[PDB]
């Protein structure tokens, strides 16, 4: 008779309807008779459409369903740095419970454009590809795009195991994967160290549909706490296809019309709404920030599927990864052709920007005529030096992994490169010299660091260009 | 008795329920306010727009925000009429939503002032002008080459880094200046950051207040982002019949409206057209474009960024849209990186005025001999590149001579990059930049250096920059 | 099956070797009751349930303290679409990968695995160990610079080409030729005896051949041989 | 010397005239993939929605 | 009483649902409350299926349908000539209304296999290009197939001009164009002289799908009673692809199942009924003629697409203008190797010929 | 029908080189269009020329196409047929202009023109 409770009458395939339910949210909570959670999406003229957050095997037709009288939330707090919690907030790492004491609505407004200030901020990834020709500023949401092994989990955990000396706390959201996958994923932020700022989100594949819906959401209801407290946050959401598809399922099983791909309509609505929240705040809503780094998973490089072409149309910029660039040596398999970024410069300090024209000017020369590698191997005025600067080029945008270098030895590589001291050594000794010329920075051009970490800007030309001779004078031609 | 009823909520789609013999027409807005009554429940505040009578006193809305949080049976009220938004010098320098509230923090309207519907016909048959007529932007590369009509379509293409910005604000600066007309902006599917910065951007330039500014943000529900070109229209539509003035509109970019649409169409639940776009495309981009035309007493121009999907320009979308158009505007990032601000591509750029029926004889002899001498400079390049310059002939030599010549003085400097360079802005009109593009074709200038012509406006100018140079 | 196997992984702790043939067979009979049980298509015809019913099954078979359980699937690819969303889903449960093609299969390489596309996250320096990480990336280079300079091949001739992408292709033919071998099951479809090749000796015989020890050998004499010995023995019984 | 000349002028105007027709070739195919792939589109939908109320 | 009367029950996307009308009759007219009206598509056990020829806005649920007694119809006659009217007669130009006296329906059967006449008679359209290789004649259909901005008005415009001084009226059938290119072309006309001799009937972009929809028909139909009293009428449809658009809007409005490239199943028969009453009459009949000339717009020059290939089956052949052509100094682009006249050669002059 | 019980051998024989030549010349066509003659062999060349006079062979001049041209029709026995083609795969006629084989009828209409233009 009440309005609070209802029983149900179908179940199936992971959703449920139920009669009565008269006072609902929409969005709401609710929980069964035998302990499970579950949220109600449909509300019809009869019934009410619910999915179920567990275990549904337990549910019959004919059995209660109770009202909550809360909008879906998670908890938040600094108790949650260094866990692995699940959609739900809930500990799944088994070192016993969390102890927050607040909780965030799931679903939260975005700041509005006069709350928000131009990105300014770089984000020091550690990979020399990304920070010297896509840059990617505090606040800016990128994009990182490509086919199956092609290294964006890498990218993404040397990104974080970079952000240690920096101010900023890390979470990182695994939507669809293996629980195997997701613990090495976490021993190793453990190893090194990074698991002291990083809280970790998981919704395996054994998980129900609704909670990898949930997980990029509950990541960036955790992220907000902090920003909007005046921190500096990355979020990484690692595959916004298998959280989409998860959606598709629950709108189908609820029999919401499709569209193209059974996509429901929606479908980019939901992806602008997490999107939507990474935000560079102004300075009378506090200097805190949110970056975000969506995955999206591409089949046989087709960047024209449904949901590829929303989220390249959603965010700030695209990191192309190729499958013949990485296994043609290339480990790092940035595509510096396809990828752009439209925070550049202002998202780079100024050592840095003084030297990534001439470096994307010498890529962009030997991106093209490589037809003429083959051809004209006698001497050329001016195509041999192209083609013999952007061999170098190449073989120093390799990087090993799990290995990030600081900027300010980033930048006196790229220098060093760019100024012409790499054109006397051979090609197969380019990274070998740059291992050592780091190895004897760090021993005797401590001033020349000094004076990059402290000034944001390149040091004396001649002083530097002193250095670099004395290292190429100890420096052994193989 | 005027009260409706939730029934039925399914993502942003809602049902309601009204009483028999009282339902609101189509497209009428439905506001939603509600109070917490305890700790059970949400305030609510949401507008609907009708769309479909279902039957048995039922009506299917659209919603133009977030509905979560409503619950079935709460108390809907039907304001009599669609969405109304403010209109006149009050929407001046100000920032708005779909609905018509101020977006920025300086205030909200009153309710005192004259708000009119975003749905209306489009002016009739006898109330449209017979003759065709030129807009003088001012510019020389589009008075040139690609002539723009008051009252005209006009489809820009490009991207980042080629100061389409910088191009939109000129635009507003020399239209407003020479013509005495306003211009409104209208961010269909807009990025909040990108907002943000062209908001600055203009509050720096000064263009900011003789401008109206719409944002439908990229978060907003598919109903917000089909409904913003449409106030934005209306804004526009105000000054074009009330003041008689010639007014410019701005469309960040009408794919996204289009793709709106669709998106809409697939929640109402209507069987895809084409490949995966709604029935009524063609409709709604007629009911959209057929409002931006010239008057016997004013006229709207329109600017499109159009965006083409998986780069075929047979798609439906990009086919339905360029039926319209009656001009384009290319941006090239090599001559953006070669240093022509304008950055405008001489050859790319098509214009239907283009024509000696209404442009002129003089001004078609001498758009065609300067699109004839750039082709024939752009054939040359890879000769160049391989030989050299030395191993050219003679005419060869003379129409690469002359043609870097034209390249530099297609270019011009600009009012609102005075804040940057130091330099005064030029505004050149269409019979002098023609004189000058004739003189320099006849050779009167080969003696100058090259220069001399790069940021200069009439051809008075290059002689004086030449002069100083030595 | 998977309920049979794990009883020897929990309650004996056991190492169990599960052979699962084709995985495709089962999403294709949930996709054939799907529209009979009142559900909704999906993209290419499909169950709305595929994603959910691919993990619910994968993700038992694991291995736990109590014990390991290590699983050898088949999975069919329809019409060598690898973009069909049933390969495209299992491939995110996997740790290795080995992917047949028929170019190798119709060339008479057998067991005509794709060097470049096969993956394996133990393949790693301090997993299998130094040498054998250099043997395998340099391996995997030869072949796809190998690759590029067919299309050249192809328009040009062989004569065109220089002197050190000459050898370049004279050593690629020799290690994709040496990438076959002879099984025991295929004693039925050609009449000679398999071979097992310890790891060792792989490394040992390709490490060799990237140096050139055995360039002189015909190119024919490494098909079908299994040890490094073996192709000797072939060139001196045809000649060389 | 005449040879050597006549060799090189035929090599460069040959190879100019393939990739002329190359190009085209190119733009022709490319027309042929878009009304393919919208074909394959169209048809998906119709399929989809065909089941969708099929029920 | 719901003989003559109905109600309201659905309203959506132009298309209505009415309960009552007992004694309505399939293809009847019906006035809505606000003076719009409606076209009676289906006849239901329980229900009318209503096709709403107009603004739907101001039709809610519960308005009253009223019957009219009288199947699609359009105002003929001689005091049209002139006047720019919409697919309903209603004039749209200002000068007042028309004094038409009889009718025409809308859907009429064609001319029969014996009331037909072989083509004898030249159509000079005033272009050399045309009337040199690809002649045309009176009767004959003939289309006029291109890419966007190649010419096609222009060539239409200026064989209406060219009618000047034979006996020939003219009607100009405007679908989905811009109304600010409509005016430019009536004032083109009214330059020339031709609104001494021709009819314009326009349904712009802005319109409902409906209109669009029966423009053509309303041309075709205007021209028959010319035809039938023994006159020569020339008609041109400018856009078929727009009115195949707004036909597949409309049956996917009703949920029907669609084809090839989502058109209906009888987006073949919309165009084959209406060129097929296109003819040169016989003697017996009074030798009037009607001469068509549709418009198609392809993409990319592809005329093996669905909508062109349909109509090149129903015509006597086709004048195919290419759009790369057209920006070589040839306005007039005619690609003669794609163009032909089946009909034509008989119906020329004879120096012409020689 | 076309079996060599019902057409006789000489017939299905003909039928058969004829639609070999054709297939071959089909297949030559890619690299034909990407860089044209100059790369085939001397066999391959040879395919193309009895091919393409082949092909222009194949066509014939209707007596209802008296309409759009004024050339009168013909009508050809299959004995002429096959005379005709076994004359132009022997190579008779490699000599002639292959517009000379365009809407003619009997191979005497072949050898009847090229002589109106040049031989
Ligand atoms: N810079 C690098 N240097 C060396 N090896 C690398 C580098 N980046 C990635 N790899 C290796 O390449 C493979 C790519 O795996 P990774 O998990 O990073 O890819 P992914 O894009 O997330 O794909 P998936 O999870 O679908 O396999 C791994 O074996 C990884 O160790
Ligand atoms: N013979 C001609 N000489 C000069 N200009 C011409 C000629 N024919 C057409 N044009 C011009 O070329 C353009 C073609 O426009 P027109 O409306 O005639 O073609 P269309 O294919 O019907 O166009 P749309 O797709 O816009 O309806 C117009 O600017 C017209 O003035
Ligand atoms: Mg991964
Ligand atoms: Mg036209």
């Amino acid at each position: 008779q009440v309005s609070d409770v209802g029983t149900v009458i179908q179940v199936g395939d992971g959703i449920a309807r139920a009669h009565g339910l008269d006072n609902v949210m929409s969005g709401e909570l609710v929980e069964f008779a035998n302990g499970v959670m579950g949220m109600a999406l449909n509300l019809e003229e009869n019934n009410v459409g619910i999915v179920i957050l567990g275990p549904y095997t337990g549910i019959k037709e004919g059995d209660e369903v109770r009202r909550t009288g809360r909008i879906m939330e998670v908890p938040v707090g600094e108790a949650l740095i260094g866990r692995v919690v699940n959609p739900l907030g809930q500990p799944v790492d088994g070192l016993g419970p969390v102890e927050t004491t607040e909780t965030r609505p799931i679903e939260s407004p975005a700041p509005g454009v006069m709350d928000r200030r131009s990105v300014h901020e770089p984000l020091q990834t550690g990979i020399k590809a990304i920070d010297a020709l896509v840059p990617i500023g505090r606040g800016q949401r990128e994009l990182i795009i490509g086919d199956r092994q092609t290294g964006k989990t890498s990218v993404a955990i040397d990104t974080i195991i970079n952000q240690k000396d920096q101010n900023m706390i890390s979470i990182y959201v695994a939507i669809g994967q293996k629980e195997s996958t997701v613990r090495t994923v976490v021993e190793t932020l453990r190893k090194h160290g990074a698991l002291d700022y990083t809280i970790v989100v998981t919704a395996s594949a054994s998980q129900p549909a609704p909670l990898l819906f949930l997980a990029p959401y509950a990541g960036v209801a955790m992220g907000e706490y902090f920003m909007y407290k005046g921190k500096h946050v990355l979020v990484v959401y690692d595959d916004l296809s298998k959280q989409a598809a998860a959606y598709r399922e629950l709108s189908l099983l609820l029999r919401r019309p499709p569209g193209r791909e059974a996509y429901p309509g929606d479908i980019f609505y939901l992806h602008s709404r997490l999107l939507e929240r990474a935000a560079k705040l102004s300075d009378a809503k506090g200097g805190g920030s949110l970056t975000a780094l969506p995955f999206v998973e591409t089949q046989a490089g087709d960047i024209s599927a449904y949901i590829p072409t929303n989220v390249i149309s959603i965010t700030d910029g695209q990191i192309f990864l190729q499958s013949d660039l990485f296994f043609s040596g290339v480990r790092p398999a940035i595509n510096a052709g396809l990828s752009v970024s439209r925070v550049g410069g202002a998202a780079q300090i100024k050592a840095m920007k003084k030297v990534a024209g001439t470096l994307r000017l010498d890529l962009a020369a030997y991106r093209e005529l490589e037809a003429f590698a083959q051809f004209g191997s006698d001497l050329d005025k001016a195509t041999q030096a192209k083609l013999a600067r952007g061999a170098r080029t190449v073989e120093v945008l390799k990087q090993d992994l799990h290995q990030p270098i600081p900027v300010e030895k980033q930048v006196l590589i790229i220098y060093a490169l760019t100024r012409g001291f790499l054109d006397d050594i051979p090609v197969e000794d380019v990274r070998r010299f740059e291992k050592e010329f780091y190895l004897f920075l760090d021993q005797n051009g401590q001033h020349l660091l000094e004076h990059i970490r402290t000034t944001k800007d390149l040091p004396n030309e001649d002083d530097l260009n002193k250095a670099i001779e004395a290292f190429k004078k100890t420096f052994v031609v193989s | 008795m005027t009260r409706g009823r939730v029934i039925q909520v399914m993502g942003p789609v809602v049902d309601v329920k009204f009483e028999n013999g009282h339902l609101p027409a189509i497209y009428n807005a439905l506001k939603i306010q509600h109070k917490a009554r305890n700790e059970n429940e949400v305030d609510i505040d949401l507008t609907l727009e009708v769309a479909l009578h279902l039957g048995d006193d039922t009506v299917r809305t659209i919603a133009m925000a977030s509905t979560d949080g409503l619950i079935r049976g709460m108390e809907v009220i039907d304001t009599g009429a669609p969405i109304s938004v403010p209109v006149g010098e009050v929407t001046l320098g100000r920032v708005f939503n779909v609905l018509g509230e101020p977006i920025d923090l300086e205030g909200d309207i009153p309710a005192d002032a004259r708000r009119d519907p975003i749905h209306r016909p489009a002016p009739k048959f006898e109330e449209l002008a017979t003759e065709v007529e030129i807009l003088e932007t001012g510019i020389k590369v589009v008075d040139l080459l690609a002539p723009y009509i008051k009252g005209g379509k006009i489809g820009l293409f490009g991207g980042a880094g080629v100061g389409k910005t910088v191009l939109i604000q000129e635009l507003i600066h020399n239209i407003a200046q020479e013509h005495g007309g306003i211009s409104v902006f209208a961010g269909v599917g807009e990025r909040t950051r990108e907002g943000n910065d062209l908001y600055h951007e203009m509050k720096d330039s000064g263009v900011i207040s003789k401008t109206a500014m719409v944002f439908g943000q990229m978060n907003e529900p598919p109903g917000a982002r089909m409904r913003v070109a449409l106030t934005g229209l209306t804004m526009a539509e105000y000054f074009r019949d009330e003041q008689g003035q010639d007014v410019l509109l701005f469309i960040d970019n009408i794919f996204r409206f289009t793709q709106a649409g669709s998106e809409v169409s697939a929640l109402l639940g209507r069987m895809p057209s084409a490949v995966g776009y709604q029935p009524t495309l063609a409709t709604e981009m007629g009911q959209l474009q057929e409002r931006i035309t010239s008057t016997a007493k004013g006229s709207i121009t329109s600017i499109q960024a159009i965006y083409v999907p998986a780069d075929d320009y047979t798609d439906p979308a990009p086919a339905t849209t360029f039926s319209h158009l009656d001009a384009t505007t290319n941006l090239e990032r090599k001559l953006a990186e070669m240093g022509i601000y304008p950055a405008v591509d001489p050859l790319a750029s098509t214009s239907r005025a283009l024509a000696p029926e209404i442009v002129g004889e003089e001004h078609y002899q001498v758009a065609r001999k300067v699109q004839q001498t750039l082709q024939r400079y752009k054939e040359l390049q890879d000769i160049i590149a391989i030989l050299g310059m030395d191993e050219l002939s003679d005419e060869d030599k003379l129409v690469v001579h002359r043609a870097r010549r034209i390249q530099f003085f297609l270019s011009q400097n600009f009012h609102v990059a005075e804040q940057f360079t130091g330099q005064p802005g030029s505004y050149v009109p269409v019979k002098e930049t023609v004189r000058g593009f004739k003189e320099i074709l006849e050779g009167k200038y080969d003696h100058l250096p090259e220069d001399a012509f790069r940021l200069v406006g009439r051809i008075e100018e290059v002689v004086e920059k030449a002069k100083a140079m030595g | 099956g998977l309920t049979m196997a794990e009883y020897f992984r929990d309650e004996q702790g056991q190492d169990v070797l599960l052979f699962i043939d084709n995985i495709f067979r089962f999403t294709q009979a949930g996709s054939e009751v799907s529209a009979l049980l009142g559900r909704m298509p999906s993209a290419v015809g499909y169950q709305p349930t595929l994603a959910t019913e691919m993990g619910q099954l994968q993700e038992r078979i694991t291995s736990t303290a109590k014990g390991s359980i290590t699983s050898i699937q088949a999975i069919y690819v329809p019409a060598d679409d690898y973009t069909d969303p049933a390969p495209a889903t299992t491939f995110s449960h996997l740790d290795a990968t080995t992917n047949l093609e028929r170019k190798l299969a119709e060339m008479g390489i057998y067991p005509a695995v794709d060097p470049l596309a096969s993956t394996s996250r133990a393949l790693a320096p301090e997993i299998v160990g130094e040498e054998h990480y250099q043997v395998a990336r340099k391996v995997q280079q030869t072949l796809q610079r190998y690759k590029e300079l067919q299309d050249i091949i192809a328009i040009l001739g062989m004569d065109e080409l220089s002197d050190e992408d000459k050898l370049v292709v004279h050593r690629a033919r020799r290690i994709q030729f040496f990438l076959s071998q002879n099984f025991h099951v295929a004693e039925q479809f050609t009449g000679q005896p398999g071979s097992y090749v310890p790891v060792k000796e792989t490394v040992r015989g390709f490490k060799e051949i990237l140096e050139g020890k055995y360039d002189h050998l015909p190119e024919d004499a490494f098909r079908l041989v299994g040890r490094i010995e073996e192709v000797v023995e072939k060139a001196k019984a045809m000649g060389v | 010397l005449d040879a050597k000349a006549s060799e090189h002028a035929a090599r460069m105007t040959a190879m100019k005239n393939a990739t002329d027709n190359a190009n085209e070739l190119i733009r022709t195919l490319t027309l042929s993939y878009n009304r393919a792939r919208q074909a394959a589109i169209t048809q998906e939908i119709t399929e989809i929605v065909a089941g969708a109320n099929a029920l």
